[PDB]
């Protein structure tokens, strides 16, 4: 598709960094902020789809991200219904 | 067997 | 027949010990769960419900609100020393990090007279 | 003002705040086409997709406040990739 | 036809009132709080079912719970879901 | 004399199909078989939770394979299914 | 008569492994070809290890694995690092690493 | 008691030197002695729970391999 | 005399150590510092002899997984040595803190 990974601009990542406490940010500290929500959501994803997949279905739920996210540690309240 | 993925093949 | 008590009832709890054990029974967690499991597994839901709760509610006093929303929760979790170590892992919607005060800034800059 | 003042008054707005930091419509093309490489012509509840956000921005808060301490640690004040890549190191994800 | 779907948002804005009697909870917030409600089901079915099987048993009794609660719930917290459950399951017993 | 069950036996028979002068100390074989329990468990659990998702209430080989695509990284997942879905096919057939 | 390792092609014990599967309390029916699929996805993976321990060991002039070429195998191979990353092998020790900054010259 | 002190100087140079370390400040030898402390006490409280619960007196490695499994430490050579 | 430079005997020590699976922690001291820090949870438990073997195993692993994590931080701050604070910088991204 037309880099969509480039729709996470420079004021998302520095309002992000600016949430964790970053005082002052570089330059290139961007590049390394999309390419590791890039492989994060790689992985996530990659988990959802495989949970959909095996259910046969066509679209991918919010309990399969829950599920997939907590595969990962990352368990996530606020979606389980 | 002794045939596994390139990498160990 | 006699009246039907229910199992939360007779311990005293409020969150349910029936659809506990009902969860357990076809959980496949074991083969035949015990007639007691259900009941403490039930009662520690609550207390650790009723804490965190307790914890919510606090915080939504201290930030002048009457309906508790994930920042009130999000507060209580990683206020308190034993709720975190037991939800580190734990990511909750529409939440937020411990935040920092903006006094700092007037006793160090602010905008001068030039130009004011 | 220099490098000293209006980042310290977005860090308290953001921090008190608890809205998106993202864009939503960005991020669901963005998902979208990760998703792309797994199935063909797949779909997505919207719930799902704000729980991906919701992970990914909290994901990134952790980060960046592990390589804001990375930062510290060097006496430097600005986060530099290194910062990044040792966290991610020590975290176990790129070892 | 109708699709019903179960949650804990009767016994947690009951243990809410109970508690907090003029503090809400919105619906959002309910639904982290049943997610938590779940999750510590989880954790605490899975470790008594470990730790029975690990005793060569095939049932999950109040004693593995307790012992799981101990295990699970950290420092100065573990105590009182221990004794909440103890004096639950005394005043259960004896037919009140 | 705790008749248990180590793997030590069918360990040792993939080893030599592998390298069949290579031995292996009572240590290793003791990891070995420390490690297939873990995969065991590891797989096990998987597949129970997948299931258990789909609210189905058997696991069959394809939970089983599901749940061996979500832990293997890729090309060890690639082959883990292939190596499943030959042995799986072979049954059927004989 | 033929046991269902055998039928299977398999070396590990596919009917061990279907007792195991309906005996761990994991579901209430273990298909027919799950027992099947575990104990041929369990002998690829220690296949795999055993094969990297055994030529690592071999490397270093033995004929016999010992846990310190498991871990050697284990550890150098990413996809068994990520698989068994936070495990740890007794008497296994670490990879020989010096970071280029502790050297010399 | 306190023997904590067992863990030594040469021992906690040795362990830092298999860890690639090859110098080490004054002050690293109370901190470790405090960590591997701490670890220490939660591996072993792990292990008495579950003794205790299969009301054993001897605290079996099997329960110590348990104990280590909690906490992400998979130790291999033991048992599992 | 002769006396090697600070930095040769460490970087032997080092490939010393590094090859050579064994434990480094005193055996006896390091067994009673575990009933000593058992005897805090139930009074009068025996420990079988395997069972601090494995403590000692998982121990040495996990110290020796952290100072090589704490040399990374040490080596992130230009600085050869390491000193506490990297440990610390350590433990904190680990999330142990």
């Amino acid at each position: 598709l037309r880099d969509n990974i480039q729709g996470i601009t420079k004021p998302a990542i520095r309002r992000l960094a600016r949430r964790g406490g970053v005082k002052r940010i570089s330059g290139l500290i961007y590049e390394e902020t999309r390419g590791v929500l890039k492989v994060f959501l790689e992985n996530v994803i990659r988990d959802a789809v495989t949970y959909t997949e095996h259910a046969k279905r066509k679209t991918v739920t919010a309990m399969d991200v829950v599920y997939a996210l907590k595969r990962q540690g990352r368990t996530l309240y606020g979606f389980g219904g | 067997r002794k045939s596994m993925r390139q990498s160990t093949a | 027949r006699a009246k039907a008590k229910s199992r939360s009832s007779r311990a005293g709890l409020q969150f349910p010990v029936g659809r506990v054990h009902r969860l357990l029974r076809k959980g496949n967690y074991a083969e035949r769960v015990g007639a007691g499991a259900p009941v403490y597994l039930a009662a520690v839901l609550e207390y650790l419900t009723a804490e965190i709760l307790e914890l919510a509610g606090n915080a939504a006093r201290d930030n002048k609100k009457t309906r508790i929303i994930p920042r009130h929760l999000q507060l209580a979790i990683r206020n308190d020393e034993e709720l975190n170590k037991l939800l580190g892992r734990v990511t909750i919607a529409q939440g937020g990090v411990l935040p920092n005060i903006q006094a700092v800034l007037l006793p160090k800059k602010t905008e001068s007279h030039h130009k004011a | 003002y220099r490098p000293g003042t209006v980042a310290l008054r977005e860090i308290r707005r953001y921090q008190k705040s608890t809205e998106l930091l993202i864009r939503k419509l960005p991020f669901q093309r963005l998902v979208r086409e990760i998703a792309q490489d797994f199935k063909t012509d797949l779909r997505f509840q919207s719930s799902a997709v704000m729980a991906l956000q919701e992970a990914c921005e909290a994901y990134l808060v952790g980060l960046f406040e592990d390589t804001n301490l990375c930062a510290i640690h060097a006496k430097r004040v600005t986060i530099m990739p290194k910062d990044i890549q040792l966290a991610r190191r020590i975290r176990g994800e790129r070892a | 036809k109708r699709s019903r779907k179960e949650s804990y948002s009767v016994y947690v804005y009951k243990v809410l009132k109970q508690v907090h009697p003029d503090t809400g909870i919105s619906s959002k917030a309910m639904g982290i709080m049943n997610s938590f409600v779940n999750d510590i089901f989880e954790r605490i079915a899975g470790e008594a079912s470990r730790l029975a099987h690990y005793n060569k048993r095939s049932t999950i009794t109040s004693r593995e719970i307790q012992t799981a609660v101990r295990l699970l719930l950290p420092g100065e917290l573990a105590k009182h879901a221990v004794s909440e459950g103890t004096k639950a399951v005394t005043k259960y017993t004896s037919s009140k």
